[PDB]
């Protein structure tokens, strides 16, 4: 089983600097070429570069966009991928998935890594607040409003209740992050039983639960 | 080299096939190897892209045989038979002939019946109306198509200062979307005025679904 995992996202000025790592395993590291492609949210892939394999000398390329301003390395002892990135902007906004690529035959990236979210942006963290949205069958909802940067991850009873669920994409207005999610239920199990929305925001050491009450 | 996907999206019913375009600005055909340096790849909302494809039409491992990839120079395409709720996605055409690039993607969506969104309206918690602002919600849940027109109206007049909607994907268990209206006011103008509706005017009826609340009545 290959492995690929990314580490190193968060929120970062622009104009600074960052570290990706891409940590590997299940296959023979120094086979491969690897590469880095980044996607903002909501919009396509875009490929940034590569570092070739053992046989072509390690040597890199980059696409036209980070030319010069991103750096790929390798630590083969680690089985360990990194991108070092300056001179940060907004529109590098993006999570960083790394792919493990070419092996001098094969033409793909069969491997992918789950991605690191980076933020650019001069927005400070800001924790949410949770709000409840109280009222066949029975929609009741959270509010979570006033948070930066994303992500945050709503889930209803811990994640025992996931039918039923939309969790909507967050908005961002005067950088603050606001989503609701509703969940549908039966009557006849609300408001006989309990319902709780946990919120979490990593960015902010945030843990919330808030009871629906009728 | 320039990568370009054509259409952005489209919609194809359950059990039907769908056929996706990906154009190169010059030739990925390495004549050494007689090989369109060309990949396909699937992704899934919220979720890490996967190769479907190589070298034009060829299927990646444990792709099953109802996905197919042609094509040749610059001119390829995918084709999905047998289009079920698993595929909902972009996919991506990548070319890897002189370093690497991505198309733009094409959204594949489910085509499904027609349906009239479920209509709910929320005052402002008590907890937030403690707080320095009011936020009023509406969500318009498992409709379809996806495009749908709400209003908010506030002691009878329409409202647009401050409403801000958000769309979920296409959803995986029946193939409808769903949208949220937010309207956030401050707590003094919330308390300003009393009548608050939500109007979803969707395709599905020539009458919009209102639900309502008097801030007075809660
Ligand atoms: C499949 O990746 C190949 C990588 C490499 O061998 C390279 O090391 O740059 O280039 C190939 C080009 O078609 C140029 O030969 C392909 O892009």
């Amino acid at each position: 089983e290959v492995k690929l995992v990314e580490s190193g996202g968060g929120l970062v000025q622009p104009g600074g600097s960052l570290r990706l790592a891409c940590a590997t395993s299940g296959f023979t590291f120094t086979d491969y070429y690897m590469s880095w492609v980044r996607q903002p949210p909501g919009k396509a892939l875009e490929w940034l570069g590569f570092i070739r394999n053992k046989a072509k000398g390690y040597t890199t390329e980059y696409s036209a966009s980070v030319k010069g301003r991103f750096t790929i390395s390798r630590d083969n002892s680690q089985s360990s991928l990194y991108l070092q990135m300056n001179t940060l902007r907004a529109e590098d906004s993006a999570t960083y998935y790394c792919a493990r690529d070419h092996d001098g035959y094969y033409e793909r990236f069969a491997y992918w890594g789950q991605g690191t979210l980076v933020t650019v942006s001069a927005a400070k963290t800001t924790p949410p607040s949770v709000y409840p949205l109280a009222p066949s069958m029975v929609t009741l909802g959270c509010l979570v409003k006033g948070y930066f940067p994303e992500p945050v991850t709503v889930t209803w009873n811990s994640g025992s209740l996931s039918s039923g669920v939309h969790t909507f994409p967050a908005v961002l207005q005067s950088d603050l992050y606001t989503l609701s999610s509703s969940v549908t239920v039966p009557s006849s199990t609300w408001p006989s039983e309990t319902v709780t929305c946990n919120v979490a925001h990593p960015a902010s050491s945030t843990k919330v639960d808030k009871k629906i009450v009728p | 080299i320039v990568m370009t996907q054509s259409p952005s999206s489209l919609a194809v019913s359950a059990g039907e096939k769908v056929t996706m375009n990906c154009k190169s600005s010059q030739s990925l055909l390495n004549s050494r190897t007689r090989k369109n340096y060309l990949a396909w790849y699937q992704q899934k909302p919220g979720q890490s892209p996967k190769l479907l494809i190589y070298w034009a039409s060829t299927r990646e491992s444990g792709v099953p045989d109802r996905f197919t990839g042609s094509g040749s120079g610059t001119d390829f395409a995918l084709t999905i038979s047998s289009v079920q709720a698993e595929d909902l996605a972009v996919y991506y055409c990548k070319q890897s002939y002189n370093l690497r690039t991505f198309g733009g993607g094409t959204k594949l969506e489910i085509k499904r019946a027609d349906a009239a969104p479920t209509v709910s309206i929320f005052p402002p918690s008590s907890e937030q109306l403690t707080s320095g602002g009011a936020s009023v919600v509406c969500f318009l849940n498992n409709f379809y198509p996806k495009d749908i027109n709400v209003k908010w109206k506030i002691d009878g007049s329409e409202r647009q200062n401050g409403v801000l909607n958000s769309w979920t994907d296409q959803d995986s268990k029946d193939s409808t979307y769903s949208m949220s209206s937010t309207l956030t006011l401050t707590k003094d103008e919330y308390e300003r005025h009393n009548s608050y509706t939500c109007e979803a005017t969707h395709k599905t009826s020539t009458s919009p679904i209102v639900k309502s609340f008097n801030r007075n009545e809660c």
